[PDB]
């Protein structure tokens, strides 16, 4: 329910402020814009315990929970280990036409994508599509000639 | 003490919702000792021209940040009252329209709301769309004269009034528990502790 | 082939150079330093 | 010569940064490898010869 | 004399921190403009794929539209263009990087940049120097986008830069409805029905899930796309009132429009913008940086400037050779000193190192290689190959 | 994580579930990083032999005999098998670096 | 009771920059005494206090 | 007070997604009975903190 300026005015800046405890942190940045979410990255000395990092994160950001606007405090704040490359690219296509984009992203995400996080070292899937779902698109003219 | 904290975190998230409402509103703090301890940096007025709301406020948005910027300065904590909007309302007026407490709870929880921003051209668009440009709108009030112009209508005339006619609106402390003097005078206090290594 | 490059031309040059002054520097340096510590105490 | 260039390699795997970690590697690979290289020269050569 | 030669060309001579090579794919990164819409991103990304089907050396061309390494919305995307085997295929990547770029700099609506691999597999997403320009004065944000285009137009005038841009969010406008509280209770009409009205006429709200083929799927319901197209929808969008005669928002909210960025990034606690460049062929990248910091000096007072990256770590490597090579120097001296029991034969065999620099720094200067990492890897095995050759004698 | 590891298994599963796909869906592979890292490891383990095949002539053209040659010959490989032994026992890995 | 006494926690508003709370309670003179705490008034379903 | 196939398609299923991204998981089961109760258990590779 915010904006970019408002988001970064009253959550990344307060979220900001704590990494100054975290042990063995190089530099840290923090991007936000007009699509309701924020993100912080924080960098480490080379050759350094991840895990150990993150919980030291995780730890430190619970600080400002209190302070943080209550709104935020509901959703809460995800910390997770950041890789700045990709490796692989798994794609399905439909040479004949006969599934769309919709289809074939429904299908990646229920039978695929789940597999592929079994395989070994894998660590992120990120799924350039979507899941299927209801959508139902109101006409404000009609619910409003109908008082609903 | 890094994995003692996150086990507490994680033990108590279990019978968090079942918490009082009010409770999980203001929030739970978990936090581990302190572990260190380099000074104390106070801000006092010996004029008595300002309070200690205005102290804290002064530290945390002016000297707080700053003070981080120190090579080996970690965790700068404050110990002063956090400023917020007070709103005291006079049961013999309230009782004079005929209102009630609740009536002045629900109207500044109405009037007082966050408009969702939005995209106009966003995804899915009919085709042909050549621009997509934000758009957000203003619920929330910023100063004190919009909350003391919020509307109230009297039960018992029907006569619109305001939150100001039935209550005084006020900038004061989020809590009263605790006061710091200095010498007598108000003050406010931070404490710098020290980064590992 | 370019970190290779980078890792080879550097040290082939400086094996040749080293080879090729030190056979005939390394006495002199020798001669000098021991002569002037000698004659120093 | 052996105890020389082992020497050499040491100070620079102590470094900070990317750099250490890259130099980390040439320093453990040569000095062990001319370790073991003095070691077999000392033992294996003199019963070859 | 050969050891000021030595130490005048260790000094003076270019240095960079990592060779480049070809890993047989490069990435396009596409920002249209702001007020840019799905299908002119898709357009741009169409013309550059049809630009790459003549090539015979393009192997896969795969595109993700509305995604991007340094944002994310409906004017940015990222393309991963293989290419083939390279006993099959001659075209030297950095050049097909070079031709698209010319290729899409001409008729394109927006940035097209093709930018090769990154030596190190995870430092930074482009083979080139990173920036970020602060704002340490609180000078503010259009200070700091006034300070960005003075940087860009002094970069654009030099030598020693191929290409230096921006790498984020463009600036854009933005509608600002302003509700009029007076005559919203002048005519009778609860604030929370506007509040309402506003916030569900282009947000999708998600209710509950519900199982289809055995899954449970969410279910969302919002406006439909042909009346969230255009201000005047969500202005005409009445609501009721205390007469029970419907009002519109355009008789309640005034729209105002201003100029203001779509993104905001900070480094270091402080508000900052981020710049990406390519160093040009016969400049190494420390020269190139060198000048870039040069550049960056003259600039208003209160911006400074911040390395990240692999800049970063280039200059970390660059400050600490001094003290690495001299700390290897002083250790041969002092096993030389135990092994041999004298203070003067062991400084006979410390000597040659000079001699050994003598010939390796050349031989890098005729080749053209710059001072990188691995030129220091070989001076500390010229150092003690040298230091074995004398003790032979010695 | 090891890229060669993540690579195979992730083409293994993929052509494990090639059985299950409906008819008019086809999977592709249209970018992959991993095959570069096993050519550059391929190519500097032919620079070491190359290097190798050199310094036995350099050493057979002085010391004229295949006999005396194959004295500091068989040096080589044992020294690096046993930095091989010590790598494994430290953690490090086989890289383009410590090739 | 426990907004009148009690301190009542609403929602936020933004004073420059920074989110704060918004809080409703009784004045201080209306609840120093027993007396005044007993003439606090409550709405009733038929519309008499 | 609910089916099995309502705890598995709405507790099990969901957590399943995302527990399927751990490291050094070995495997994971999950077991739904007329209870009203549901377990899903993760092993991991022996060693593991
Ligand atoms: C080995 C014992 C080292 C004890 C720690 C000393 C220390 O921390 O110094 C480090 C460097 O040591 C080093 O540079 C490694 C010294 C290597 C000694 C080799 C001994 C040869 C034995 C012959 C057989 C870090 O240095 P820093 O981070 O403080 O850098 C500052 C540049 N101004």
């Amino acid at each position: 329910g915010a904006t970019a300026k408002t988001i970064n005015d009253s959550v990344v800046t307060l979220i900001e402020r704590e990494l100054s405890g975290v042990k063995n942190l190089l530099y840290y940045s923090a991007t936000t814009d007009t699509s309701g979410t924020a993100e912080i990255t924080a960098t480490f000395k080379p050759g350094t315990d991840v895990e150990m990092a993150q919980v030291d994160v995780q730890n430190k950001i619970k600080a400002v929970e209190a302070r943080l606007p209550q709104v935020v405090r509901q959703q809460g704040l995800q910390v997770e280990a950041s890789s700045s490359g990709f490796l692989m690219l798994v794609g399905i296509n439909s040479p004949n036409n006969q599934y769309s984009e919709v289809d074939l992203s429904d299908y990646l995400v229920r039978n695929v994508v789940e597999e592929l996080k079994r395989v070994e070292g894998v660590g992120k899937v990120q799924s350039f599509g979507a899941e299927k779902a209801m959508r139902i698109w109101v006409d404000p003219n009609k619910l409003v000639s109908y008082g609903l | 003490v890094e994995m003692a904290q996150v086990d507490v975190q994680n033990k108590i998230k279990a019978v968090e919702a079942r918490l009082p409402q009010v409770v999980r509103q203001q929030g739970l703090q978990v936090e581990a000792s302190s572990s260190g301890f380099l000074m104390l940096v106070g801000i006092n007025s010996p004029n008595n021209q300002y309070s200690e709301v205005d102290l804290s406020d002064y530290l945390v948005r002016n000297v707080v940040e700053e003070l981080k910027r120190v090579e080996g300065v970690g965790k700068v904590q404050s110990f002063g009252a956090e400023k917020a909007m007070r709103i005291w309302v006079d049961p013999n007026k309230l009782v004079s329209y005929g209102l009630s407490i609740s009536d002045v709870n629900n109207a500044i929880r109405e009037n007082n709301v966050e408009i969702a921003p939005g995209r106009l051209g966003d995804l899915p668009a009919e085709k042909g769309q050549l621009i997509t440009i934000p758009l957000s709108a203003q619920g929330q009030l910023s100063s004190l004269e919009q909350f003391k112009n919020i509307s109230l209508k009297s039960k018992t005339n029907g006569s619109v009034i305001k939150l100001s006619d039935v209550a005084n609106v006020e900038i004061g402390s989020q809590a009263y528990n605790f006061a710091i003097l200095e010498n007598g005078k108000p003050a406010t206090a931070a404490a710098i502790q020290l980064s590992p290594g | 082939s370019e970190t290779q490059h980078a890792l080879g031309t550097g040290v082939f040059g400086g094996m040749i150079s080293a080879t090729i002054l030190a056979i005939f520097f390394v006495p002199v340096f020798f001669i000098f330093i021991l002569g002037a510590v000698e004659k120093l105490f | 010569i052996t105890l020389v260039l082992a020497a050499v390699f040491l100070p620079m795997a102590f470094a900070s940064g990317s750099v250490g970690v890259i130099y980390k590697q040439f320093t453990l690979t040569m000095s062990v490898s001319i370790l073991f290289s003095a070691l077999l020269a000392l033992i294996l050569t003199p019963a070859l010869c | 004399v050969i050891t000021g030669i030595t130490f005048a060309g260790m000094k003076y001579w270019p240095t960079a921190f990592m060779p480049e090579e070809d890993q047989g794919w490069f990435m396009t990164s596409f920002q249209l403009p702001s007020d840019a819409t799905a299908e002119r991103t898709r357009n741009v990304v169409n013309q550059f794929e049809n630009n790459l089907k003549d090539n015979p050396d393009v192997k896969s061309n795969t595109a993700i539209l509305g995604w991007g390494f340094s944002g994310a919305g409906q004017n940015v995307a990222v393309a991963f263009t293989t290419l083939k085997d390279f006993k099959e295929r001659t075209s030297s990547a950095s050049k097909m990087t070079s031709d698209v770029n010319s290729s899409m700099a001409n008729s394109t609506e927006g940035e097209t940049m093709a930018v090769l691999p990154p030596a190190i597999d995870e430092l930074g997403t482009f083979s080139g120097f990173s920036l970020r320009l602060q704002d340490r004065a609180n000078l503010g944000m259009p200070a700091l986008l006034a300070a960005q285009d003075e940087l860009m137009a002094m970069a654009a005038k030099n030598k020693k830069f191929y290409m230096v841009w921006n790498e984020g969010l463009p600036q854009g406008d933005n509608i600002s409805l302003k509700i009029d509280r007076e005559k919203l209770s002048a005519l009778g009409v609860k604030f929370s029905d506007v509040s309402d009205i506003i916030s569900t006429s282009m947000g999708s709200m998600y209710i509950n899930d519900f199982p289809n083929q055995g899954r449970m799927q969410q279910v969302i319901v919002q406006v439909e796309a042909k009346s969230r197209m255009q201000l005047k929808d969500i202005l005409n969008l009445k609501v009721m009132g205390s007469s029970g005669q419907l009002v519109s928002l355009s008789e309640v909210v005034t729209p105002q429009w201003n100029k203001a960025p779509q993104q905001y990034n900070r480094y270091n606690g402080r508000p900052s913008l981020s710049i990406a460049g390519i160093p040009n062929f016969d400049t190494s990248s420390g020269e190139a940086m060198r000048e870039m910091e040069q550049l960056i000096a003259k600039l208003p007072k209160g911006i400074g400037y911040e390395w990240t990256g692999i800049s970063l770590q280039e200059k970390q490597s660059e400050s600490q050779m001094a003290f690495l090579l001299g700390l290897s120097m002083l250790v041969v001296f002092l096993v030389l000193a135990a092994l041999y029991e004298s203070w003067a034969i062991p400084l006979s065999v410390m000597l040659v190192v000079p001699l050994g620099i003598f010939g390796a720094i050349i031989a890098i200067m005729s080749r053209g290689l710059m001072n990188d990492v691995f030129f220091k890897i070989g001076l500390i095995t010229i150092i003690g190959l040298s230091a074995k050759n004398a003790i032979l004698i010695v | 994580a090891n890229a060669v590891k993540t690579a195979e298994g992730v083409r293994a599963k993929i052509e494990e579930l090639k059985l299950n796909l409906p008819e008019g869906m086809e999977f592709s592979i249209p970018y992959d990083t991993a095959p570069f890292v096993k050519i550059s490891i391929e190519k500097v383990i032919h620079t070491l032999l190359e290097a190798m095949v050199l310094v036995f002539i350099v050493m057979y053209l002085f010391l004229h005999n295949v006999r005396y040659t194959l004295i500091p010959a068989i040096v080589a490989p044992i020294a690096l098998l046993g930095t091989f032994t010590v790598m494994l026992l430290a953690g490090f890995s086989i890289n383009v670096l410590t090739m």
